[PDB]
């Protein structure tokens, strides 16, 4: 079994570190049993996306195991929504950078 | 650690609104069933299972309810961690394999009020901060505890009343899961003042998915949770 | 010392809908505009203070600190000005409508070329408005010139790394220029240990008859020490210390 | 001239202390040149008013210079609104308690 430490922000957000790509690029994510997709901000996020100014961004150009997909996605939670495109790569838990 | 090969995931380019601006985290890693995956993408845990990266196809959460505590929580992939729970795990079967959905027998307020009187459907969601229930039933619950509407289905309770509030018990698999008022209230602080938020939010989940109650971080924090894909069941034990 | 304004009519608030007043550091509001906009035509505190001759000069002045760490955070001087908080001489503008503290705004110039309020417009000097406020279409054009992006409800954010290269924005009042540097018109905001830079200009249309109006809020008053003169119905500005 | 020190909260709220009543009951207020009414929370605020729970409240029973009025009022700002009733008393600047 693999333990993944989580941080707790105000008893509202529980999140841990993962890695995406070769070598791994580190991201913090909510391990969410209420949804089924994995997503992180892209280095290709639009300038209009203020959240991506202050969050870690995935750069496909730095990953040797990146596989282009490009299919559009749109995810709606209860809180709000987001969109982007699909990609394929190795996911590390914990980051292992 | 684990390395999940050839995982399909989303590169987010647009995040409208303020939702994700203040959030401490970068993204979301969904752990529910493939049924609700957008674009029918094989989820991380499903890929992990197909690649046989763990011997047991289960994962477990410990969530701390004290924000000062180290660690803030722990996800165990491929097992459980007895250091974060007491006694034995009690299991319930998943009733629909999309969200981690289980049958909720009833919701009892110690002062007398009974909600979900004849049984209802509930999901176990680490990604929902609060307990969520139908608008009209949560309205009744909030009246019973003396809470007042804040905004968007949320309610506040005068902090001086918290110590005298009734416990709220959720009946799952014929057993009672009690939440004391300290368990179901959240102390919130802004501009050097403090307020007590009710841990129950009123929101109707529309069909075909709903109606559903949501057992969020408020519940998981009190009850260590095991998500079992091998037997399609959810396990609970009292958190350490 | 202090002042005691006798027989003042005020409101006892019993309902405050929404979240507006929940987080606010303050308990209430003490309005200091003209009697014309007083709800229920209540004689305002400063009007009552004047009628009771509790000060020699019927003026009041504000110093507002723009560094949240500074001591004091600001100073209101009743019946006078405080030279310790301004440099140079006061320049005066006539009040054009005695309701808000309204003055004539000649134009708004962005150093990079853009001109707003091209043929002159109306503006109010408001200590109770945090930001500069201007018409939606004109503010939208200003935000495009400085590379700011919409946040929510007429507010915009600017990438913090761009602030040092932004143009100055000059307000022309009484034939004189009142410059706001990028440091004067941006606010450093931190939420959940994250640093963002908020634009100090908000787009909001104020409907006629009262509008259209630009609002010279705390962003402006912070850089320009402000005198509100009821004896001569004028507003005075000087460079803040 | 009378100096009234102000506090600065996040370059957004500038406020100082006043007194209402005999003896003075202290309150923090924004001295606002964009409005013309004075108001503070009442000890008679409705239970529904969450803001009242964590702000100072005026108690007319403790003031020897309180004069009943009772006329209703409603104030709206760009931001939000409030309502209550009118009262009359001595206003001290600063609080002078
Ligand atoms: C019908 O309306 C509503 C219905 C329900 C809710 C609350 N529950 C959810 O929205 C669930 C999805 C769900 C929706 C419907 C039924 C069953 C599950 N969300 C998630 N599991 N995950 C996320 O949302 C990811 C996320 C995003 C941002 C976060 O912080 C900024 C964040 O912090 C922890 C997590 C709110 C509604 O409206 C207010
Ligand atoms: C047309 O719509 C909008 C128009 C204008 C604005 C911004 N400006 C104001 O609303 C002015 C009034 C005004 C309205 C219209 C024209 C000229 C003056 N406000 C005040 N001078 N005073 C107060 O508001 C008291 C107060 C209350 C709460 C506070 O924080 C919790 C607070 O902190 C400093 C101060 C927003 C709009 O909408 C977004
Ligand atoms: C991009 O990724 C998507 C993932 O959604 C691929 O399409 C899916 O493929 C799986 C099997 O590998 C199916 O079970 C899903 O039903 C498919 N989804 C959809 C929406 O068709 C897709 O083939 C990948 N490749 C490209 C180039 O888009
Ligand atoms: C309650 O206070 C109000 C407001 O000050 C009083 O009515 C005002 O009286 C002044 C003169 O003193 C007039 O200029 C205003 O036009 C009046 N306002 C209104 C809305 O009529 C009122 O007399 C006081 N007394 C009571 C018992 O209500
Ligand atoms: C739970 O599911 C298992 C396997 O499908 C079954 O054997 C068991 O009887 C079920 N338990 C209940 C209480 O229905």
């Amino acid at each position: 079994p693999i333990p993944e430490v989580l941080k707790n922000y105000m008893d509202a957000q529980y999140y841990g570190e993962i890695g995406i790509g070769t070598p791994p690029q580190c991201f913090t994510v909510v391990f969410d049993t209420g949804s089924s997709n994995l997503w992180v901000p892209s280095i290709h996020c639009k300038l209009l996306d203020i959240a991506c100014w202050i969050h870690h961004k995935y750069n496909s150009d730095k990953s040797s195991t990146y596989v282009k997909n490009g299919t559009s996605f749109d995810i709606h939670y209860g809180s709000g929504s987001l969109s982007g495109y699909l990609s394929q790569d190795t996911v590390s838990v914990p980051c292992q950078s | 650690g684990v390395k999940v090969e050839r995982q399909v995931f989303g590169e987010a380019t647009k995040q409208p609104g303020i939702t994700f601006i203040a959030a401490k985290f970068d993204g979301i890693l969904g752990m529910a069933y493939p049924r609700i995956s957008v674009n029918n993408v094989l989820p991380v845990f499903d890929n992990l299972m197909q690649q046989k990266l763990v011997d047991q196809n289960i994962f477990s959460f410990y969530l701390s309810r004290d924000p000062d505590a180290q660690p803030g929580g722990e996800l165990m992939l491929g097992g459980t961690d007895s250091k974060y729970y007491k006694g034995s795990l009690s299991y319930l079967n998943v009733t629909r394999k999309a969200y981690w959905q289980v049958h909720l027998d009833q919701v009892e307020v110690a002062s007398g009020l009974t909600l979900c009187k004849e049984g209802c459907e509930a999901i176990v969601d680490t990604g929902t901060s609060l307990m969520v229930g139908p608008v009209d039933e949560v309205r009744e619950l909030q009246k019973a505890i003396g809470a007042v509407p804040l905004i968007q289905g949320e309610y506040m309770i005068p902090c001086e009343k918290v110590s005298t509030l009734p416990a709220i018990t959720l009946k799952l698999g014929g057993k009672g899961y009690k939440l004391s008022p300290e368990d179901y209230t959240l102390k919130v602080s802004q501009a050097g003042k403090t307020l007590c938020l009710s841990g129950f939010m009123g929101m109707d989940i529309p069909p075909p998915s709903g109606p559903l109650w949501i057992l969020g971080d408020v519940f998981i924090g009190r009850y260590y949770t095991v998500f079992d894909r091998d037997n399609n069941r959810v396990g609970f034990a009292e958190a350490a």
